[PDB]
């Protein structure tokens, strides 16, 4: 009965190093997370007067209690010896314990009670289902006198694009707002906002936006007032993946550009990098290749063209311009990979001047959300002006993002062969959004042996999948297979015409950087990704799966 | 224990006035004070923390200053609803304690008041003493004279006043005098009457009844 | 939503002893800070005494120190004050007020929610009922009212009709009389042709003495 | 008002980071010691809940509360965030508290009350002053019904030896018996004593000679019983400082001498290097230079000469024995000191053979309480017998140690020019029993500025003092010079009248090894050490004061 | 030195409501564990309740949770248990006890001091003051007595010449009548020479009924 | 619940012998297990801690031993003053739970019973109703028949025996039987006797008296 896991709060339990009262086993980790079923709520803890752990100075065996889930939360308290901590009331929704043991010498170890601590906070959670409707505070304009922790979630029909744009936003500690590209803490986050930081319309094709909103009586007046939209979208055949992301246009808030550095003078800031300005453009504070402009999507969107210029000093009649750079991608903007062709990095050449534009279709579309440009060479000095050009995974034909991205599959569907850690949680499969990524118990097993499943919960048409390495000596997938079964029972390897044999698809080139893999569309409920070849540390993966709904006669 | 000591202890100012409570400490404070306002007859409710933060669902024509010994708040365009009293507290050292309070009162218009005059009822006569009643409805300011007299021997002595506290709407007063004599020496006399000197009349109203009337 | 309600306060023999409750709903207490403040007749708030039920840490103002004894119940969600060898200076309203202080340096021993208050009050004196007498208009704008004589202790509680009738109405303060009883008079103000057509009833109430006399003011003559 | 100090706990108090609510300073290094008045007591500590210190993991800023007195306590409890600790209960009589302050940012930081704990433990101390009597545990020969923490001291008038012997000894958690000598935590220890490990007879000079007493419900039985007493001495003028310590006699106990090793057959035990022992010697594991045979003569003793044979295994009639060796001895078991001839060692001449005796008299006489005699040198293997001649520093007249190496001289008489740290323990200052030394100021000062000064208390015969080097790049005074007064007012120095010149006292070699300076006895009430020359690391020093009582007419 | 001592037991009515008391004396009870556990007459020990000041916990065996509340004034260095809604099974005598479980893993839940027993009796029936009838001998070893009957509730306590004379004395367990109420008897042998020349006067206490009478036995006839 | 169950419930054994009571706990307990020892109408004491170590000041004669779900004190030479009730604990689970207990009783050799019988006094008769009682001091073993005699009438099931804690010296027993009837039936007969069987006695004992005596 492997010790630790993830506790349901919403009834009040035990938890106790895994002897209690008999010694702990050594070399041991235990880790819990306990949460509240409501954002409202808080987690309390009550140790047991009988706490007897090895003393020194906790260099050795420990208790470890800190605020939120996971390890980076901030630590309410680290103990060790014979006196129990004191109670230890949440901030958040959720607690993380971790229990600690050397290989050598034990005691009787420690046990604590939990339950749900209430605030006064009130949850005015509330789900949109409407064609168009406002989301806001309640009350607003104006202050409403209670606590709150609410989750506003927009729900969309497939096929449907949700618009949201605020109208006002007066809130980062006691108020905030931040918003998700799915489920909240399982999806990706869009962003976090708080302050006057009014943030910039987001047009979201996953089928689900959902923002999370915490309030003070401590802050004397605040509140947001946003207004949502569901557009219908028709997915064409006939169209190409080059529509510009919206540098130009704006569809790309100032908000999303920035960069290494800029200008002392600050004259040429990110937010005049945008394609055909006439106000100068972006340099950084020094010119060197150690530069960037980044651009973040906030979606996970396909890259298919880069076009850019250089920029005339409209004080000085000067002309600065790039002549080459090389290209910078991240899902999630920690990971990053330099865009290569054949075996070094990709040079682009870029221009020969300030005014004239210079195009470069890459070589295959790349999926991703953060962009940064890197110049390498320059004439006089770094200037820059840019469109980025591709388009929504989601405008091919039943090509929706499944689930696993968002939330809206389940930890309980997601399964695997084997798993490493002997608790696994499950979302940690899941694309762009996990931490990690999946990895099975001896990473380098024999190919065919393992697998990843994704159980889908109806009869779906399917259309391909998006793999992904894995975050957490860095493993991706390079090779692999995929089966499908309705019954769950049954199973078909998507076959291969031209061998006549199971077909084998490509993997990732890298860690983060996922690539999309479609196929023939088949009916499936359950879909199983099989690996037959991987980087040097092993199988890691994150996944997701493409696809749509099923729909005649007399 | 550390002291807290308001100034002034009281004030009257008009609607959209600026308004001034000061508050010393005896000794530093950084800037760990709080303000609550009282209405009569309610709990206080909290307006101001850490000196300068309003509290969720103040009007923010509340406003608080001061950082170590002197504190200030400002009411900055005073209202009828804002008549109510005052409190700093220092929530610094081990032990809070609070101002003896500053008590704030709206400046408005003269009200001339209405005057009306209750004899007893013979359901009191018969238990033993009888009381006369001279209700001031609505006026302001609240200082008002109030004059008895029985066949004209101007009693003193021997009825007692009663003042509403100021409508928070309207700002006036009600004000009630109450005479008791004894039965004994109620039936001495027939025609009692009630006298009201107040600013807001141009000459004393006089109001009276006539015992047994039919 | 965050409450505090106070019971338990009274009229008390000098000497003798008495129990506030601070009743708490909306939230759990413990990790809290309840504090006590009292406010004695028309005069400024007084702090007393507080508690932090986790911990156990209380304290108390001087004024108090040896003869009050604050603590908690968290299984009943409650905060109380046990005042003994109880002084006639101890006369006055108990509010009990809520301090949030976890993670919030700013707002330590800042008193955010506040109970409604309970009476107490300290007399030799003993209970008594109050006597009702109306106060009959004339025989524009007449009025009328209610005389509520010789009661203690305080408070008398006085409405029209129920709560039906609010606006205009009048309840003046109480006063001392030098018979040691307290007497107050409530008034409403109403149109003289509604007068003579219309039930004019007030409702006095005295919990003290468990009294409730409801008694009907018409303008009576012969 | 420098932050920390030693308070006694018999009335309840505070401690609080220094500004506190204030925030509390960068930079910072509070230390406190709480202490109860009697050995009986606990110190208990509640800290109030409004506590507020940085976060992150305790990385940076912190308070740590320990369990006895000084640093190597067992931790008790190390926290930081906004979360009070909970109520702590010392285990023994004293507490010890330090706050660390990281240099950047701060918050209101902590208070805390302090009182005493009462166990329920009785003390059931007593002094002993008459010429002989018993020392026992309270009901024995049988268990008292009631937990005890009990000092007995046994106090002399000067010139009288006091002998302790114990009879039965049947008791380290639980119950324990140490003796110091002196007043207990002041004094040395000369050994912790528990179980049916009966103590050696103790025959002290001192003056006093004391046993601290602990007991516990949980011990099923338990107690001791010893005698006491009180014998007269006689300095004479003419008297040889050459009498045998006692390795033959066995006034060194079994007890008293050990070593690095001993051979498998354990037929070569350390109990077996006696002088003229008929059955083996000792021998080590294996043989190397690295090997050492150690005799505690557990008080500071005089060692003027060494004398040593070889052995003839009585099973084999082998002959193995020592050729040379060095000599290495501490006044505390932990700092050694390798004796020097000149600049290098000193390598003593040993043995020719197993049975004849070799004699080596120190070049001039050594202090020391632990010794070591170790073999460079031997034929066939390393075998030894040894006795160890010497006397004691109180054999000479009017030589008593006056007080600041026992604790009869108080911390209130122990006063200094400067001291390095902001607020100075006193008793850093004594001779051997000092944990570190006095270090001034600046402990590189100009010579005749810094001093140690010592108040006697009433109207003494002085005649020398010990010096000593400071423990904790190791300070000691290479040279200095001394002056007296009576009225802690007038003072004169010492003078020399060779030079007619206050003289210039020779100081220690090494900052452990001590040395004795006497001089005509002069009358004094204060005494003031003012080094003139010291080790490259500054000056570091401990002291004692040597002397008597002054005494006719008609 | 040690010491529990528990106070406020007794009769009481079913459904009716009761307080014990448990009184440290010799050290702080904070930072120990209180255990209050019961004996039902002539049964075996039950663990009932238990508090740790300092953290607060508390715990129940389920035969009183619910309806027994532990609790602790550190001030006053007093643990109390306030049972309310008394069955007759809660019929008992009460002991409180110590348990020193800091740093002693060994002794976690052993109790180590055990104060002399409170005595909880839960019934309807009323108070009853005892009548004391003598034992007179007849007319080597000749015995005699008091025949304690006619009370309620439990104890009794008799001795002869207020404690004076105890060598030889025997005082037998109270019996339950068919009546309702108990009835014992105390005896002592003694030399009857020494009869008839001796002082021996019995000496009965009830609290429950606030009864002494000290009876005087003699040999009496004629 | 965790159930502690002890064996043997009761058991007699002589001064000198080895005695050995068991306790068998409901499921694993480590060796977290204490003994204490109850006098009658007294509080229990702790003997044994951890299963096997005394607590101080128990005599040595005490020890336990255990290990798991079966745990065993010995009492290695039986004492007079041993005479008690000893309970088993585990002091591993979050609530604590006791044995039922077992009961020791001290083996000697036999002593026959002195009887004695006391009438009723005048001022008992005089109330309503009169009692008899028969003491039969000091004997062993506790097993002892008492038969009553009214002019011969053997009465039964009209009086009550009440039986002394076995003496923690002598370690005999004393035994009160006391006979109801009201003073209506009791001048119905003049001599009342009683009647004692019990071992220590070669043949049964009969003591008796005279109704008025002089």
């Amino acid at each position: 009965p492997p010790c630790g896991g993830r506790l349901n709060s919403k009834d009040a339990g035990y938890i106790t190093s895994p002897g209690y009262p008999q010694d702990y086993p050594s070399h041991q980790n235990c880790e819990w997370i306990v949460y509240a079923p409501e954002p409202n709520q808080k987690i309390v803890l009550n140790f047991n007067p009988h706490f007897e752990i090895e003393k020194h100075d906790c260099k050795y065996d420990f208790i470890e209690i800190r605020d939120g889930d996971s390890e980076s939360a901030d630590l309410l308290g680290k103990h060790c010896g014979n006196i129990a901590p004191p109670t230890i009331i949440s901030s958040g929704s959720m607690l993380y314990i971790k229990f600690t043991s050397d290989y050598a010498r034990q005691g009787a170890g420690f046990s604590l009670r939990y339950e749900i601590f209430k605030t006064g906070s009130e949850d005015c959670s509330k789900n949109f289902t409407s064609p168009n409707g406002t989301i806001e505070s309640p009350g607003f304009p104006e202050k409403y006198p209670h606590n709150l922790d609410c989750t506003f979630t927009i729900l969309a029909k497939p096929k449907m694009e949700i618009i949201l744009q605020f109208l006002i936003f007066d809130l980062c500690k006691y108020d905030w707002l931040d918003i998700w590209d799915g489920i909240p803490h399982v999806g990706p986050l869009i962003g976090k906002y708080c302050g006057t930081k009014t943030p910039s319309e987001l047009r979201s094709s996953t089928g689900i936006l959902s923002l999370t909103f915490h309030t003070d009586m401590a802050v004397a007046k605040d509140g947001f007032s946003a207004r949502y939209y569901l557009v219908h979208q028709e997915p064409l055949e006939n169209f190409q993946c080059n529509v510009p992301l919206g540098m130009e246009s704006g569809r790309i808030a100032n908000e999303q550009i920035s960069a290494s550095s800029t200008y002392s003078d600050g004259r040429w800031t990110p937010q005049q990098s945008r394609l055909h300005g006439d106000d100068n453009g972006w340099t950084p504070n020094l010119d060197s290749n150690k530069e960037y402009l980044q651009v973040d999507l906030r979606f996970l969107t396909m890259l298919t063209a880069i076009a850019t210029q250089g920029a005339i000093s409209r004080e000085t009649q000067n002309g600065y311009y790039v002549k080459s750079y090389k290209l910078e991608v991240s899902t999630n903007g920690e990971d990053w990979m330099v865009y290569r062709h054949g075996k070094n990095h990709k040079v682009f050449q870029a221009n020969n001047d300030a005014t004239e534009v210079v195009l470069n279709k890459l070589h295959a579309p790349l999926l991703t959300r953060f962009v940064r440009i890197r110049p390498q060479t320059w004439h006089s000095g770094i200037a820059l002006r840019l469109e980025l050009f591709g388009c929504r995974v989601t405008d091919a034909p039943c090509s929706n993002m499944l689930g696993m991205l968002s939330g809206l599959i389940a930890d309980s569907q997601i399964s695997a062969s084997s798993t490493q850690e002997y608790l696994w949680s499950p979302s940690a499969a899941r694309l762009v959004s996990s931490r990690s990524g999946w990895f099975p118990r001896i990473p380098q097993a024999q190919p065919g042996e393992e697998w990843l499943q994704v159980d889908l919960g109806t009869p779906k048409t399917v259309k391909g999948v998006i793999i992904q390495g894995a975050r957490g000596a860095r493993a991706f997938v390079r090779k692999f297979k995929v089966s499908y079964s309705l019954n769950g029972k049954d199973w078909e390897y998507i076959q291969d015409p031209r061998t006549q044999q199971p077909k084998l698809f490509e993997g990732n080139m890298h860690y983060d950087t996922p690539d999309i893999r479609r196929f023939d569309p088949i009916p499936a409920q359950y879909v199983r990704v099989y690996p037959e070849r991987w980087s040097p540390a092993g199988i890691g993966m994150r996944l997701e799966v493409l696809g749509c709904d099923w729909t005649h006669h007399h | 224990d550390i002291q807290m000591t308001q100034s002034p202890s009281s004030l009257s100012a008009s609607v959209g006035d600026r308004v001034t409570i000061t508050c010393r400490a005896s000794q530093d404070v950084s800037t760990a004070v709080a303000w609550y306002q009282q209405k009569p007859g309610k709990a206080p409710k909290l307006l101001i923390y850490s000196a300068s933060f309003l509290y969720s669902g103040v009007p923010s024509r509340f406003s608080g200053s001061g950082s170590g010994t002197d504190f200030t708040l400002t009411i900055s365009s005073l209202q009828p609803e804002d008549f109510a009293t005052y409190y700093c507290q220092q929530a610094w050292a081990y032990l809070p304690t609070f101002g003896q309070g500053t008590k704030v009162e709206i400046k408005r218009t003269v009200a001339a008041p209405s005057v009306f005059i209750f004899p007893p009822s013979d359901e009191q006569l018969k238990s033993g003493t009888a009381s006369v009643v001279c209700l001031l409805n609505n006026f302001y300011p609240r200082e008002a004279k109030v004059q008895w007299k029985v066949d004209n021997a101007l009693q003193s002595g021997n009825s007692q006043e009663s003042v509403t506290e100021q409508d928070s709407k309207d700002s006036t007063y009600s004000l009630s005098s109450t005479l008791t004599l004894s039965k004994a020496d109620y039936e001495k006399h027939k025609v009692y009457a009630c006298e009201v000197t107040h600013q807001g009349l141009s000459s004393p109203v006089t109001k009276s009844f006539n015992r047994g009337e039919c | 939503e965050v409450q505090l309600v106070e019971s338990g306060g009274g009229l008390v023999q000098p000497g003798g002893s008495l129990r506030l409750s601070c009743a708490a709903s909306g939230f759990t207490i413990s990790g809290y800070g309840i504090h006590w403040v009292r406010q004695a007749p028309g005069k400024g708030l007084e702090w007393v005494a507080y508690i932090y039920p986790d911990s156990g840490y209380t304290d108390y103002a001087d004024s108090v120190k040896g003869r009050f004894t604050i603590s908690a119940d968290t299984s009943k969600n409650t905060a109380y004050l046990q005042m003994n060898s109880l002084r006639a200076e101890d006369t006055a309203v108990y509010y009990c007020a809520r301090e949030d202080f976890r993670n919030r340096r700013r707002l330590w021993y800042v008193m955010d929610y506040w109970g409604q208050g309970t009476l107490v009050t300290v007399s030799s004196a003993s209970t008594k009922g109050p006597s009702v007498f109306p106060l009959a208009p004339s025989s524009g704008t007449a009025a009328l009212g209610c005389l509520v004589k010789d009661y203690f202790p305080e408070p008398v509680t006085v409405s029209w009709n129920s709560g039906a009738l609010t606006s205009g109405v009048h309840t003046f303060p109480a006063v001392l009389q030098s018979s040691g009883l307290y007497s107050l008079s409530s008034v409403v103000t109403v149109p003289s042709s509604s007068l003579g057509t219309q039930t004019y009833i007030c409702n006095v109430n005295h919990k003290p003495s468990n009294t409730k006399v409801d008694k009907k003011v018409e303008p009576k003559s012969c």
